[PDB]
């Protein structure tokens, strides 16, 4: 999964 | 210095594990983005390892699972990796970086060269290449320095200490067996050599080894 | 593994020409919330890669106007109005949608120019070496263009001989020229056996090749 979701989980 | 700081041996035995540091400078690693650990191979080959987010989340390259980890001390603001198991195979240039993938937030380390291989370390010799006859009536004078067998990579070399910057050229190392010769050239005007002093400056980390070799001349 | 594939494999430009790279991805890189995680970076000989493009269009800071990005699922362009000198280096391509990340296999830039000629100089072994037994003869080509260039040696007469090690630098970004370092190395009793020590490179830049040697007896 993308840095952007990751980060912002 | 800089932001971002790669920091281990420089030389690993296979079968062991190696562990690499990546201090951080300037910003907090608590506070936002990934911190990863991308490798660069003998050939432009990039590959990335894995990372661990400002919340202590990690994610590892599927290829790599098993035998990675990294972890981080958010006192001394700085994260670690440790790869175990190593081979030869796993020689390599080691980068540690910082984005997110979608805000300018970019920073990538110097990276270190890590080595694996059984053999062992071993200081270079350095020669100097004084020009044999050549002219010193002439308006260019190339001289030489020669770093024969060492292990493991990287030397250093620098001309006067830094004085001498233009007209030099330091080759890429060349192995064989299981040792590494490297030259270094630098042009300067007639004028200077033989009268001025033209030193080689070579280091080799891995050894601790430091040497300066004059270039004297003999003609004829 | 989601696959990069990057073209040309070299590309070699004018200064002041325009130039494109191309990125191709074995599956569209789009993801579910609309946008495409596709980033371009240059590494420049001795440094380490710097990011310039992000989000497939987006320039990182400090990047020239010069640099433009563009494309879309899978197909994905890397276009330089102008080159310039600085420009030299090797570009990848990097995904991040799929995981694991991926990289292209790099493109690498050659700045064209002149072709130049090389400045050859030869050195017969060093005193400090002799005595540890071995002896070294080496030859420098600096400042030459193009990279492509034969070194021959010879020893007492065409008797080329096979145990040397050459090494090419990567172009220079100050005058785009190139250089190679090819080193001789023999054993102090074969080296004084023979007389004529000659270090021959033919480059496109003439028919006959330039020659330097020196026999044993100087200094």
């Amino acid at each position: 999964k993308p840095l952007e979701e990751v980060l912002n989980l | 210095g800089v932001q971002l700081q790669e920091s281990g041996p420089g030389l690993v035995k296979p079968s062991q594990s190696l562990s690499l540091t990546c201090t951080v400078t300037g910003y907090s690693i608590t506070s936002d983005y990934a911190w990863n650990w991308i490798r660069q191979f003998p050939g432009n080959k990039l590959e990335w390892m894995g990372y661990i987010t400002y919340s202590g989340s990690t994610g590892y390259n599927p290829s790599l699972k098993s035998r990675i980890s990294i972890t981080r001390d958010t006192s001394k603001n700085q994260f670690f990796l440790q790869l175990n198991s190593v081979t030869t195979e796993d020689t390599a240039t080691y980068y540690c970086a910082s984005y997110d993938d979608y805000t300018w937030f970019t920073y990538w380390g110097q990276g270190t060269l890590v080595t694996v291989s059984a053999a062992k370390t071993t200081p270079p010799s350095v020669f100097p290449l004084a020009p044999g006859s050549a002219a010193q009536t002439n308006s260019m004078v190339t001289l030489g320095c020669l770093v024969k067998g060492y292990f493991p990579e990287p030397v250093t070399v620098t001309w006067n200490s830094g004085s001498l910057s233009s007209g030099v050229h330091t080759f890429p190392a060349v192995l064989q067996s299981d040792l590494y010769t490297l030259s270094s050239s630098v042009t300067v005007p007639s004028s200077p050599r033989p009268s001025e002093t033209v030193t080689c400056n070579v280091a080799h980390p891995a050894s601790s080894t430091k040497v300066d070799k004059k270039i004297v001349p003999r003609d004829c | 593994d989601v696959q990069m594939t990057q073209t040309p494999l070299t590309l070699s430009v004018t200064i002041g020409q325009p130039a494109s790279i191309s990125c191709e991805s074995s599956q569209s890189l789009l993801y579910s919330n609309g946008k495409t995680y596709l980033n371009w970076l240059l590494q420049r000989p001795g440094q380490s890669p710097k990011r310039l493009i992000y989000l497939v269009s987006k320039l990182d800071s400090g990047v020239p106007d010069r640099f433009t990005g563009s494309g879309s699922g899978t197909d994905f362009t890397l276009r330089i109005s102008r080159v310039e000198a600085e420009d030299l280096g090797v570009y990848y391509c990097v995904q991040g949608t799929h995981f694991p990340r991926t990289f292209g296999g790099g493109t690498k830039l050659e700045i064209k120019r002149a072709d130049a000629a090389p400045t050859v100089s030869i050195f017969p072994p060093s005193s400090e070496q002799l005595t540890s037994g071995g002896a070294s003869v080496v030859c420098f080509l600096n400042n030459f263009y193009p990279k492509d260039i034969n070194v021959k040696w010879k020893i007492d007469g065409s008797e080329r001989q096979n145990g040397v090690l050459n090494s090419w630098t990567d172009q220079d970004s100050k005058d785009s020229t190139y250089s190679m370092s090819s080193t001789l190395t023999l054993t102090k009793d074969e080296y004084e056996r023979h007389n004529s020590y000659t270090c021959e490179a033919t480059h496109k830049t003439s028919t006959s090749p330039i020659v330097k040697s020196f026999n044993r007896n100087e200094c």
